[PDB]
RNA sequence: CAAUACGCAAACCGCCUCUGCCCGC
């Protein structure tokens, strides 16, 4: 009921690894030009993954602010087959448990589903970002092209314990140092609560800059390194006018955590009296 | 902690799998050099072809193939090692450490994986009394485990590329619910799958050379040139256990260790502190294994005696750690007879079987010292 | 079961190989063998990711028989040496799976260089699909 | 709206025109890998579209022009069909040419049908100040 | 078996130029050409790596085939230079070629040895 | 006098579950 728009909050800047990526024994590539890339469902699905897991364990503190958290507990549903029960984990997808709320007003209400988006049955919420795919930045377009390596291979073993028997493969991953672009639009919608989404949405990228992206990572190919460009509005009146009235915030040489903290309120202050 | 610097103590080779053709190398002086053949096989066209091709598939007598570019030439070098040993007669393959960037680092999966035998090697000295309640859970196989009776006692008997460590990490890691065999790993349930360790930053050109290890063991030794970190150069690396991955997985986690971490308090909690008291439990007990045998080289026992009162978590990487320091062997060492005919049955010496000197018989130390201590802290 | 895999494939490859042309018979005898192909390639796994860069393959040049070209030795010649590659990076215990479907094929991509482009390799591609869709019906995708 | 006439000929000369992503789902606690695969266009291909404007009353097409350069101006931020919250949109207009196709052209068959110029502008610059001098010489026609 | 073997280096020896055929010769010398993976990747995965980009890069293609045989030695060049006399007689012609096209029939003879190599072992 | 004996990955997981022609003559 009553979908709005105001506006669309856009987050460009650049993904960083300071250490070597991997994605999926090659990285899935641009088949046109040929670089590789991080997704889209790769930096969408691992923001909700590192969010999911971070209300799981706060349903006392969210609760008093977002309702429909009082609807479930902190667990899990994959011992116990049933479907929307008190375990936290509620959509079997054909084998795994994702936190989907099943309805539209659930989701509404749902700290999660109102910013990953949600499904259900005839209720099916719909997103509020949409985050694009990061391709190679144009200054490293052009070592590419300069046969200056954007990716490379590194050959690891499995040391059976017994016989010392050594069991090698050969990884691929992108090299230490290559930087690609990303883009995330938040729509914004409802005017009551986006201070949340805003200070929500770099949460979960907060604890991906201390977490890991892609591939294994628990051995080194993670270390994302979110550097941010510029956040603009884009109000309603900007597609209307097709002016430059949208608010830069500025943000060339701030971090994820030095955005979400003290800094905070003066960069959005203009937007809040754009609503 | 984050970002926990370490040190290092005795020369340290990560392998990458490859090594250095003596096409590669012309060492002018006591220092060596790797020429850039890419750029110096175009750099010699200038002045001219296909004997390049046929020079270079032949390799006659190197030593000219690689001199022969100082006529009316000279300067064509990528990182110039340095050789600190009496050695280099090219007639050598020095095999190559790992650089991201022509930078030596230390791989991330290189200090999980010797992490990894601390732990296990935690996990079976605690857990037979105990070892049947965790296979009591949809594995029913523990009766075979109690008859036998602590489930190392069974596995010595139960042998009797190489899967030999299948059904032990098994047990200590991962119990599954069925398979052909009794039980498997399964990736999904794993403690060390909250482990979070990433690759350190890149050491330096500096502290980068050449060496000459030499295998003792036998009346006729054997060099092997390699190239290694030397001992002094400290870097930094950042190992941190995710807690909240293991709070999601308190009911889903079937295994040894986790009948390991119920017992010194929440075991979401103490993860992170039985994992250094399983390192400073192998590699000490390793550490002191080593004093017992003095075939070596005397100085070998004065690195030992002065690895004691050293601050920090100490424990082995690299290549030159030996078939006791990559393995749980260590722990089946008092079973004596009961691995000496397992130990026949996978066998050891080729070119029968090695009776005496089964496992233990070779040590690859870099010019007196013995290789591959890194400590962290 | 596997008692069927046995019997059932040993009954059916010295019919196999004695028709190796693809043109054997447009009547209901090739579509009553190619049920019998996927009896005995039920029991095996038989997993057809691998199988969809060939039967793509097979995909991208059934429209260029169609007015595109009256070629079709590029895209034979690129079907012949893949399926050697699929044992030729796949192998283990879905090897042993994937020789019995090996030796119907390779009998049947020799013709199609030589053969007609509108004839003969649309009775390869009928035989082709009748493999994949019972397949599907006995368990297996 | 079709293919441009060179990804036609990247057709013909053996470039692919769609490619197979494989996206997994994963649960939470076990870490169990739900996958699956997508037939997407190829990033970077190249469709003609054509869009036309049946001008009914010169009262009100300035206002009616201005909606679908507003429209069009949301799909370039949003995107067009597909799963598109994870990226598959990202759709962007290259305007080649506008033309008016007065009513004095279909009855004669003169080329005096008025054309915009809209070389290398965005669909944001349309509607950008100069909307009045874009579409300037359509008021003398009304 | 060598003499037939050796009937087939004929065959290496026949296609000297690069047109060797469009029809089942590239299949039928392969299959009498395959009958170890991991001493040729630096030049399988780097005739993958110069297939989508050129020309001084194609010298490194050649000097990289002449340097796996520098390396081994022993019994190690037996087999190594019998792999080298098959490629680099198609390379020879292959400096001065169209890269795009003329190279796709070795390119796919390249793939195709290869394939065989692992199903005969 | 210097090395060669051998290993290039095994696994499971492969789509899912919501909607399916109305309006006006
Ligand atoms: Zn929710």
């Amino acid at each position: 009921m009553d979908r709005r728009f105001y506006g669309k909050i856009v987050i460009k800047g650049k993904i960083k690894a300071v250490t070597g990526l991997h994605i999926g024994n090659p990285v899935i590539k641009d088949p046109h030009t040929g670089l590789p890339y991080i997704p889209g469902s790769s930096l969408k699905g691992r923001l909700r993954s590192l969010f999911e897991i971070l209300v799981n364990s706060r349903l006392g503190e969210w609760r008093e602010k977002y309702p429909s958290l009082a609807n479930y507990s902190p667990g899990s549903c994959r011992p116990d087959n049933q479907e929307n029960c008190g375990k936290f984990f509620n959509r079997k997808i054909n084998r795994g448990w994702i936190h989907v709320c099943p309805d539209y007003e659930t989701a509404l209400a749902c700290p999660v589903c109102r910013l990953f988006g949600a499904s259900g049955k005839e209720s099916n919420f719909p997103s509020r970002i949409i985050v694009r795919d990061a391709f190679l930045t144009k200054e490293w377009e052009e070592k590419w092209r300069a046969g200056e390596a954007i990716t490379e291979a590194k050959i690891e073993v499995g040391i059976d314990r017994v016989t010392s028997q050594a069991n090698p493969r050969t990884n691929e991953r992108v090299v230490a140092g290559a930087e690609f672009e990303f883009e995330i639009i938040y729509n914004v919608e409802n005017t009551t609560h986006w201070r949340d989404d805003i200070k929500n949405l770099l949460t979960a990228m907060a604890l991906l800059e201390d977490s890991y992206l892609g591939g294994s990572g628990s051995r080194g190919y993670g270390k994302v390194k979110f550097i941010f460009d510029s956040f603009e509005f884009r109000p309603l009146d900007y597609y209307r006018t097709g002016k430059d009235e949208d608010i830069v915030s500025i943000d060339a040489r701030e971090k994820s955590v030095s955005d979400i903290l003290s800094g905070f309120d003066s960069l959005f202050s203009e937007v809040e009296g754009k609503l | 902690m984050t970002e926990r610097t370490l040190k290092v103590l005795s020369p340290l080779h990560i392998g990458t799998g490859n090594e250095l053709t003596p096409v590669d190398i012309y060492p002018r002086e006591n220092i060596i050099h790797v020429l850039d053949t890419e750029r110096l096989v175009n750099d010699l066209m200038n002045l001219g072809e296909l004997n390049e091709i046929l020079a270079l598939l032949k390799n006659p007598p190197a030593y000219i193939w690689k001199g022969y570019i100082e006529e009316f030439h000279l300067d064509p070098s990528d990182y110039s090692i340095y050789t600190l040993k009496i050695h280099g007669r090219k007639s050598m393959q020095i095999k190559e450490f790992i650089k991201l960037n022509g930078r030596p680092y230390i791989p991330g999966s290189s200090l999980k994986g010797a992490i990894r035998t601390a732990v296990l090697y935690k996990a079976l000295k605690e857990c037979d009394a105990r070892a049947v309640m965790r296979v009591v859970s949809k594995v029913n196989g523990d009766v075979a485990r109690d008859i036998g009776r602590d489930v190392l006692d069974y596995y010595m008997s139960f042998l009797s590329r190489k899967r030999a460590d299948d059904l032990l990490e098994a047990i200590v890691f991962g119990m599954e619910p069925d398979r052909r065999s009794k039980i498997r790993y399964e990736p999904k349930r794993d403690p060390m799958k909250a482990l979070i360790v990433r690759d350190s930053k890149p050491v330096g050109r500096k502290h980068l050379a050449v060496y000459h290890v030499e295998v003792i063991g036998n009346p006729q030794p054997i060099p092997i040139w390699v190239e290694a970190i030397e001992p002094g150069a400290a870097t930094d690396v950042e190992i941190h256990v995710d807690t909240e991955a293991l709070r999601l997985n308190a009911d889903y986690f079937n295994g040894l260790l986790w009948e390991c971490l119920k017992e010194r308090g929440e075991p979401g909690e103490v993860f992170e502190d039985f994992l250094w008291e399983a390192v400073d439990e192998f590699y000490t007990a390793v550490m002191k294994y080593e004093t017992i045998e003095v075939q070596k080289f005397s100085q070998v026992r004065s690195f030992y005696a002065s690895l004691e009162d050293h601050s920090g978590h100490v424990l082995r990487l690299g290549w030159g750690s030996g078939w006791l320091a990559m393995t749980i062997g260590l722990l089946l060492v008092e079973k004596g007879y009961k691995w000496e005919n397992v130990r026949k049955k996978l066998g050891l010496g080729k070119k029968g079987s090695g009776f005496s000197r089964e496992f233990p018989k070779t040590r690859r130390l870099a010019d007196g010292m013995p290789m591959g201590w890194v400590v962290l802290e | 079961k596997g008692k069927q895999w046995e019997a059932i494939q040993p009954y059916f490859d010295n019919v196999v190989r004695e028709a190796k042309n693809f043109l054997e018979w447009s009547p209901n005898k090739r579509l009553a063998n190619a049920v019998t192909v996927a009896a005995y390639l039920t029991s095996q796994g038989l997993k057809t990711n691998q199988v969809r860069k060939i039967l793509d393959m097979a995909r991208t040049t059934e429209l260029k028989v169609k007015r595109g070209e009256g070629d079709i030795k590029d895209d034979l010649v690129k079907m012949r040496y893949l399926l050697a590659y699929t044992v030729g990076k796949a192998t283990g215990q879905s090897k042993y799976s994937l020789d019995a479907f090996h030796r119907i094929l390779d009998p049947m991509l020799e013709v199609l260089m030589g053969s007609p482009k509108k004839e003969n390799f649309e009775k390869f591609y009928d035989f082709l699909q009748a493999v994949v869709a019972y397949h599907k019906f006995f368990g297996g995708g």
